[PDB]
RNA sequence: GGUGGUGCAUGGUUGUCGUCAGCUCGUGUCGUGAGAUGUUGGGUUAAGUCCCGCAACGAGCGCAACCCUUGAUCUUAGUUG
RNA sequence: GGGGAACUUGAGUGCAGAAGAGGAGAGUGGAAUUCCACGUGUAGCGGUGAAAUGCGUAGAGAUGUGGAGGAACACCAGUGGCGAAGGCGACUCUCUGGUCUGUAACUGACGCUGAGGAGCGAAAGCGUGGGGAGCGAACAGGAUUAGAUACCCUGGUAGUCCACGCCGUAAACGAUGAGUGCUAAGUGUUAGGGGGUUUCCGCCCCUUAGUGCUGCAGCUAACGCAUUAAGCACUCCGCCUGGGGAGUACGGUCGCAAGACUGAAACUCAAAGGAAUUGACGGGGGCCCGCACAAGCGGUGGAGCAUGUGGUUUAAUUCGAAG
C-alpha cells in the first residue's frame, strides 16, 4: 500500500497526536500490524516508541 | 496408409475407428511431416532452446552444427550459430524461416 | 572432436560384477560390465555394460565405446610430460620414463595403457581401488595432455624453443 | 528286487498369495556407480482398462477378447422326439 | 632479513551523519493468574481415552467491587534489529560499549593471527541471606496396566526470582577456527549515500554494509555448497589417525562440593559409521479395493452319531501331510 508518513514527509510523531495515533491503532485497542497498513521500518519502530507511551499517559488504550 | 485406401480396408466397420485411425490421429500429428526422412540430418533449427534444451541434447552429443534463433536468456556455448531476436514476433519468425527456406532454395542448382 | 569407427578397436574386458536389486519376492542377480577398447596406435575408450546376462553385457560395452574414444599423444612411445589426474577421490598420476621402462601401473589401469600402444608409463593409484573410477582417473588425465608442436602454436613460438 | 532312507540332491505334478493388476526387456538418455526413467503426472475403468501429458519411443509376458455353457431367433433335419 | 629516506590504498584518528530488544543502575505502570475481604447467588463444579482422587451446604464454581503480593512483559513480531559468543523484547531517565555511511582533514604500515596467561559464558547445581503468585523435579494420592518406581490426573518440596560469591559445562550449531583479495547472475529485505524529471509522493539507475532464497563455472564420494563458499590461493592457532575398552582408570592442578580440564593401557572384534538406491515394513499420511467390515440370513462351539488327525494304547495300531 502506501505509507501514511511519506504521503506527509514527516519526522517525529509529537506524542500528543493521538487522532494522528488512532488511525495506526485496531478497534479494541492493539496495534495495527504493519503489512496491513504498509509504513517503513523506520516509521513502525517509531510507532511503538509513541503508541506505548501514551498507553501509559491514558491517551490511548490497552483493551477497550 | 496402403492399407486403408488400398489394402484389405474390410476387416470390421470399427477395428479402424478404436485401433488404426485413432493410430491415423497421434503419427501424423506427433510424427507428423519429418516422416520422409530416412537419414541421419546434418542441421537443425529451433525457435527458444531455453523453452527446448532437451531437443538440443542428442543433436549437441553428435557433433552436429545447428542453427537457430534464440532468446536472450539462452546458451551460446550450446549452439554454434546465435541468432537473437524477438522469440514470439508472428511476424519475424515468418521473417527469419523466409530467409532460410529461400537460402536452400536458390541453392538447389 | 569424436573419433570415428573406422579403425581396429581391440576391446579386452577387465572386471565382471554381479549386481543386484531387492523386489517383492527376493532378489535379482544382473550383472555388469566394463570393457576397455581402442586399438594400439593411441585411441582409448570404454563404455559400460549392462544386462541380465554375461555375453550381452559384453556387446553393449563396445556401443558407448564406440560413442565414447578418445585421444593421446605417443610421442616416443611416451606419454610427453608428467601430469596428475583427479576426477572423484581416484587419484592416479602419470609419469614419463625412458623406453625400457615398460608398463608399470595398476590392475585395470595396466589393461588401458596397453590399448594405447603407449608402453612406457610409470604410475600408481593413489586414489580407491575401483574399477570404474580408476579407468576415469586415467582417461581424464589423458585428456589434459598436450602436444610439442601444439603448444608452440599455442603460444606462437618454435617447437625447438620449447627444448632448447 | 526294494511302499529301504533324504522332496534341503531332482524332473514332473498340483496349492498358495489371487484371476489379484502386476513383472520385465530393446533402443535412447539420466547418475562417477547402485539404479532411475518407459511403468511416474492428469482423467477414468473390473483391470499397466484407456486417453492426455511426459526424456522417452517401443515391444513381450499378463488383463480382456477369440473357447464352452445358458439366455432369443432363422435355415436345414423330424424318429425311439 | 637489517639500516636510511619517501608514497597512501591496509589499519587508525578527526569531522558530519544515521540505525539500534547492546550492557549496568534506581524508579514506573497495564492486562492476567492465584490468594483474601464482601455483596449477589445454588449444587455441584473440578478433571479425562474413560473416570476417580481432590473442592463443596462450614456456601464452592460463575459473577461485582475492593486489597496484598510476586513473576512474566500481548499487540508491534518479521530467514527483522544488535552483540564476539552465551544472549537481550513493557516504559522512561542516568551511565556506558562497539557498529555503519559521508569524505580526506590527519598519521605514514602503526597491521593480521595468536601456545600458555586473562576475562565473559543459557539452563542445572552450590554457599549466605532476601522474596516465593503461577509454574514445578523428589515424593504422595487417584487411575492406567499382567507390572507403572512412567506418559495422563489433583496437589505438591527444592527451584526458577534478587543482590553477592563459585562451578565454567551443552546439538556453547552455520554440526562451517580468525583475517586479506579474487571469481556469472537474478532476487528480496535492514541501514545509508549519489544521481535522474520531480518540493514531492514516487519510480529508475549507480553504490557501501549485514540479511535470506533460486541459480554459472569450478569444488564435492553423493545430498548439497554456490560474492555470507564447502571455488581457486596465502599467512598464522586448535583438532583427527579404525570401533569398543573411555572421556574410564591412574597422576597432577582447580573447586566449598557436585564434577570440570590434561589424559592413557592391558584387552577385543574385522569391522563399527558417511550419503545414496531398490525394496519390505510403519500403533505415518493420500487415493483405492474384495462378503473384508457394517446392514441381514443360516449354521459351527452345547446333544447324540458318522468321519478326520491328535495323544494315549497295544504284537503292530502302515507311511506321508502340521498356521
Amino acid at each position: 500500500k502506501v505509507c501514511y508518513f511519506t504521503s506527509n514527509g514527516i519526522t517525529h510523531i509529537d506524542y500528543k497526536d493521538v487522532d494522528l495515533l488512532k488511525k495506526f491503532v485496531s478497534e479494541r485497542g492493539k496495534i495495527l500490524p504493519r503489512r496491513v497498513t504498509g509504513t517503513n521500518a523506520k516509521y513502525q519502530r517509531k510507532l511503538t516508541a509513541a503508541i506505548k507511551r501514551a498507553r501509559q499517559m491514558a491517551l490511548l488504550p490497552y483493551v477497550s | 496408409e496402403k492399407m486403408q485406401e488400398n489394402g484389405t480396408f474390410d476387416v470390421l466397420p470399427k477395428k479402424e475407428v478404436v485401433q488404426l485411425k485413432k493410430e491415423l490421429e497421434r503419427l501424423e500429428k506427433f510424427l507428423g511431416g519429418i516422416k520422409d526422412m530416412k537419414d541421419l540430418p546434418d542441421a537443425l533449427f529451433i525457435i527458444d532452446p531455453r523453452k527446448e534444451r532437451i531437443a538440443v541434447a542428442e543433436a549437441r552429443k553428435l557433433n552436429i552444427p545447428i542453427i537457430g534463433i534464440v532468446d536472450t536468456n539462452c546458451d551460446p556455448d550450446e549452439i554454434d550459430v546465435v541468432i537473437p531476436a524477438n522469440d514470439d514476433a508472428i511476424r519475424a519468425v515468418k521473417l527469419l524461416t523466409s530467409k532460410m527456406a529461400d537460402a536452400i532454395l536458390e541453392a538447389k542448382q | 572432436r569424436i573419433d570415428p569407427s573406422k579403425l581396429e578397436l581391440e576391446e579386452r574386458l577387465v572386471t565382471v560384477n554381479r549386481v543386484a536389486k531387492v523386489v517383492k519376492g527376493g532378489r535379482r542377480f544382473r550383472f555388469a560390465a566394463l570393457v576397455v577398447v581402442g586399438d594400439k596406435n593411441g585411441h582409448v575408450g570404454f563404455g559400460t555394460g549392462k544386462a541380465q546376462e554375461v555375453p550381452e553385457a559384453i556387446r553393449k560395452a563396445v556401443e558407448d565405446a564406440k560413442k565414447n574414444l578418445i585421444e593421446v599423444p605417443m610421442v616416443g612411445t611416451t606419454i610427453p610430460h608428467e601430469i596428475i589426474g583427479r576426477f572423484g577421490a581416484g587419484n592416479i598420476l602419470l609419469k614419463p620414463a625412458s623406453e625400457g621402462t615398460g608398463v608399470i601401473a595398476g590392475g585395470p589401469v595396466r589393461a588401458v595403457l596397453e590399448l594405447a600402444g603407449v608402453a612406457d608409463i610409470l604410475s600408481k593409484s593413489l586414489g580407491s581401488n575401483t574399477p570404474i573410477n580408476m579407468i576415469r582417473a586415467t582417461l581424464q588425465g589423458l585428456s589434459e595432455l598436450k602436444r610439442a608442436e601444439d603448444v608452440a602454436k599455442l603460444r606462437g613460438k618454435s617447437v625447438e624453443e620449447l627444448l632448447g
